[PDB]
């Protein structure tokens, strides 16, 4: 299969499109779904149709309370060498 | 005669002056050539690698 | 009628045209704009 | 208990370094070997002195890589312990209205918890749901005046004309209470009746 | 040609006193443009064979210089994966791809200059053609990026209909479309302004916009900053080409000439010499390019913060 | 007498075809 990232041998190239799994490049991406190992071209996400109008307006019934975490490093190891030793 | 080296020759459709034997890029490889005996241009490309 | 100029070592920056001909060139030891 | 990469990556990125730099102290770098009681006890320091030489300057290029690379990795670790010193101070001792930086929705509150060499913060956000849609104006025309809603929106369910608030559907009668006049009703566009 | 002290601007007095107020009777609406780079050329070298070179006498004796080469290989791999990170973060921040209905009844806004082009394979908008107008070796290589830019286009306008029709609902959860006058009503009063300055103003509001918008094409048709970028990293990579060219202190710089001129004992010498001195150029460039991608990071850092703060809601 | 030159005596410093290259 020819990429405009190099020739890819060993996976078969599908029609379909799904979330990035191992990035080939370009676009294509790799997964071992179909098994094997098959090339495509990544989606970008579903797809959703507003129902724009110049007098509509959708207004909000209920609500969920979410909590999600968030993860940083602050420190590393302190190190120290003793060149002349080393 | 001479230019010693490795790659794909090809026909070219560059036009030298009639005294120069080779070009040269940017950055200064040598990436055309003229044949001695039927003076003909032809490009260096080199060898696929990756 | 005939005139006799001296060579020296310098340094040119030649502008070279798309079928290989210089066309142009600048002497970097003329002035400070050069 | 059943994700914690960046620690993970953090953590790891340092051993591997480390081992590399051990891992020097056996090579040649075109001397006879990597021990100085070969090339010591084997040699006369006249002729000995070249062969340490070439083992000096290969083991100090080594070092100094090391602490090249580690400045490097330093100086991101420091902007990362920045931006979690400034959302432990806007997060969690306050509420932010700056969006998707303390979580997806709007925030509510923010919780620290300590981790191996870093933070996790839990964010609780609302998010609205189960939307419906309505018709609306901008204003209100009657008795020739324009009424525009004190904090709300204008709707209609069909056939009657309510305000609510924007996030929240809860529909209340338009009343002078809730609405302000301003001009008379010609000049807006879009303008109903009621 | 002239040679003066520099003047800082303009000096002016304000009227203050205490009981004295200045209050604005009319308003202008302004657009203008802030530019930001997210990425660098994603470059990999082959450490074997930039130093050595094809030769066979070169790679027994750098075998002998420990893993100097993975290093660098490691460092410069890190980079490109890190480019890939850097546009996910700023383009990929939307769940859905919107789209924008068929008509264009926005209140008498026009945005035509920024939606998307249908006659076109890239299907770019006028200013996206407009700004993309603008702007083998010896063991070295390009790797393309893993999004396309017709994939960036795509999420630029799928980010540009979600405002549009929408507001900034779609950043918080589901689009919940409003028609466009009335949310440009709730940013009036966002900005402390009353909502009836708005509608009763709605034409002169739009005109302004309109001209607005038109001036920044012919503003364009600026982007040296991404163009500095782009150049760094030529230049750059130029001089570790031209470096192959020195002999550092042997008797050439050409592995052959050098190897079929002496006998073994005797070249390894000047080998090694051209070795340290090869080596000794792509630290140099590694180094640099690790210095030169954690600024990029900065500022695609930056633009991801923009696009959260500015395009999904109102600061 | 003496005159003056302008921009004259330039030669091709060798063989070597090449086209548009502020070549130094
Ligand atoms: C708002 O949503 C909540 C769910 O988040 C609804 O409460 C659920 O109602 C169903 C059916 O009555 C129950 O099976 C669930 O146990 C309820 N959930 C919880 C957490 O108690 C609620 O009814 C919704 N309100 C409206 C007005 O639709
Ligand atoms: C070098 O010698 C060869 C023959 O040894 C010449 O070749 C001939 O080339 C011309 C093209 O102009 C043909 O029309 C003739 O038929 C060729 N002869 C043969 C026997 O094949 C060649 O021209 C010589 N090189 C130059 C520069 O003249
Ligand atoms: C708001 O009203 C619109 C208008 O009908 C609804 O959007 C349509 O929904 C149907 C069925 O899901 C689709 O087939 C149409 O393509 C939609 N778009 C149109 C007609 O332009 C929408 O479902 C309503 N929203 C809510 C929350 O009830
Ligand atoms: C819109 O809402 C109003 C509520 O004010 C509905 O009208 C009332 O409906 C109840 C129950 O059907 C009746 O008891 C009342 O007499 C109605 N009128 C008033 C003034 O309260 C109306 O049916 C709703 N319309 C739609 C299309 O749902
Ligand atoms: C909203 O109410 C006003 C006043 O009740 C309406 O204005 C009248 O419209 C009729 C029909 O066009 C005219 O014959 C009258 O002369 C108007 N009177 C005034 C004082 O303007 C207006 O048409 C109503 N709007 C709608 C959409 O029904
Ligand atoms: C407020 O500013 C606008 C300009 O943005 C003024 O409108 C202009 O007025 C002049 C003179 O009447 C016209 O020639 C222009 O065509 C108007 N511009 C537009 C876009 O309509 C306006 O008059 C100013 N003052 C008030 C009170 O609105
Ligand atoms: C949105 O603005 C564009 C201008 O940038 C309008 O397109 C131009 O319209 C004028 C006349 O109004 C023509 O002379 C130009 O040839 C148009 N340029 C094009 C089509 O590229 C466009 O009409 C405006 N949109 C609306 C709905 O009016
Ligand atoms: C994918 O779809 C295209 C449509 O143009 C078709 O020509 C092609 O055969 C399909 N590929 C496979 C593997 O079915
Ligand atoms: C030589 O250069 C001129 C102008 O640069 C160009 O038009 C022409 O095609 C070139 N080749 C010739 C004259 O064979
Ligand atoms: C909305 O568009 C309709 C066309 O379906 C038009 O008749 C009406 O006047 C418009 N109203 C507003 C407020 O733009």
């Amino acid at each position: 299969f020819q990429t405009r990232a190099g020739c890819l041998i060993g996976a078969e190239h599908v029609n379909n499109s799904y979330e990035c799994d191992i990035p080939i490049g370009a676009g294509i991406c790799a997964s071992y779904q179909t098994q094997s190992i098959i090339a495509y071209t990544m989606s970008l996400g579903a797809e959703n149709s507003v129902a724009y109008s110049n007098n509509s307006i959708a207004i909000p019934t209920n609500f969920t309370i979410s909590v999600t975490t968030e993860i940083l490093p602050v420190s590393m190891t302190k190190t120290s060498v003793d060149c002349t030793m080393y | 005669n001479g230019l010693t080296g490795t790659g794909v020759l090809t026909e070219s459709n560059k036009k030298f002056l009639p005294f120069q034997q080779f070009g040269r890029d940017i950055a200064d490889t040598t990436d055309a050539v003229r044949d001695p005996q039927t003076l003909e241009i032809l490009d260096i490309t080199p060898c696929s690698f990756g | 009628a005939y005139y006799v100029g001296y060579l020296q070592p310098r340094t040119f920056l030649l502008k070279y045209n798309e079928n290989g001909t210089i066309t142009d060139a600048v002497d970097c030891a003329l002035d400070p704009l050069s | 208990s059943s994700a914690l990469g960046k620690l993970q990556d953090v953590v790891n990125q340092n051993a591997q370094a480390l081992n590399t730099l051990v891992k020097q102290l056996s090579s040649n770098f075109g001397a006879i070997s990597s021990v100085l009681n070969d090339i010591l006890s084997r040699l006369d320091p006249p002729e000995a002195e070249v062969q340490i030489d070439r083992l000096i300057t290969g083991r100090l290029q080594s070092l100094q890589t090391y602490v090249t690379q580690q400045l490097i990795r330093a100086a991101e670790i420091r902007a990362s312990a920045n931006l979690a010193a400034t959302k432990m101070s806007e997060c969690v001792l306050g509420q932010s209205k700056r969006v998707d930086f303390c979580g997806k929705g709007y925030h509510l509150m923010s919780f620290p918890q300590s981790a191996p060499h870093g933070v996790v913060f839990l964010h609780v956000t609302y998010v609205p749901a189960q939307e419906k849609n309505f018709t609306t104006a901008p204003a209100i025309c009657h008795d020739g005046k324009a009424h525009f809603p004190r904090e709300g929106v204008f709707v209609s369910n069909g056939t009657h004309w309510f305000v609510t608030q924007r996030n929240f559907y809860e529909p209340q009668i338009i009343t002078t209470d809730n609405t302000f006049v301003s001009g008379n009703c010609d000049v807006v566009i879009g303008i109903v009746n009621n | 040609i002239i040679a003066y002290t520099m003047s800082l601007g303009a000096e002016n007095s304000v009227a203050y006193s205490n009981n004295s107020i200045a209050i604005p009777t009319n308003f202008t609406i302004s657009v203008t443009t802030e530019i930001l780079p997210v990425s660098m050329t994603k470059t990999s070298v082959d450490c074997t064979m930039y130093i050595c070179g094809d030769s066979t006498e070169c790679s027994n004796l750098l075998l002998q210089y420990g893993s100097f080469c993975t290093q660098l290989n490691r460092a410069l791999t890190g980079i490109a994966v890190e480019q890939d990170k850097n546009t996910q973060e700023v383009f990929a921040q939307v769940k859905q791809i919107y789209k924008t209905p068929p008509i264009k009844d926005f209140g008498g806004f026009n945005f035509s200059q920024i939606l998307p082009d249908p006659s076109k394979p890239s299907k770019r908008s006028p200013i996206e053609d407009l700004l993309f107008n603008k702007v083998k070796f010896n063991g070295l290589t390009v790797l393309p990026p893993l999004l396309t830019d017709e994939m960036i286009a795509q999420y630029t306008s799928a980010l540009l209909a979600g405002t549009i029709t929408s507001g900034w609902t779609f950043g918080a959860g589901p689009a919940l479309q409003i028609p466009f006058p009335m949310q440009m009503a709730y940013r009036f009063n966002g900005i402390g302004v009353t909502q009836n300055v708005l509608y009763e103003n709605q034409k002169l509001i739009a005109n302004q916009f309109n001209s607005a918008i038109g001036k920044i094409q012919d503003s364009l048709s600026a982007l040296g900053k991404l163009q500095d970028v782009v150049n760094q990293n030529a230049q750059a990579l130029n001089t570790l080409v031209k470096q192959l060219s020195s002999n550092f202190g042997a008797i050439s710089s050409v592995l052959n000439d050098i190897l079929s001129r002496l006998d073994p004992p005797e070249a390894e010498v000047q080998i090694d010499r051209l070795i340290t001195g090869r080596l000794q150029s792509l630290q140099t460039y590694v180094t640099q390019q690790l210095i030169r991608a954690a600024e990029i990071r900065a500022s695609a850092n930056l633009a991801a913060t923009k696009m959260s703060e500015c395009v999904l809601g109102q600061s | 007498a003496y005159t003056n030159s302008f921009t004259r005596g330039v030669y091709y410093p060798d063989k070597v075809f090449r086209s548009s290259v502020l070549h130094s």
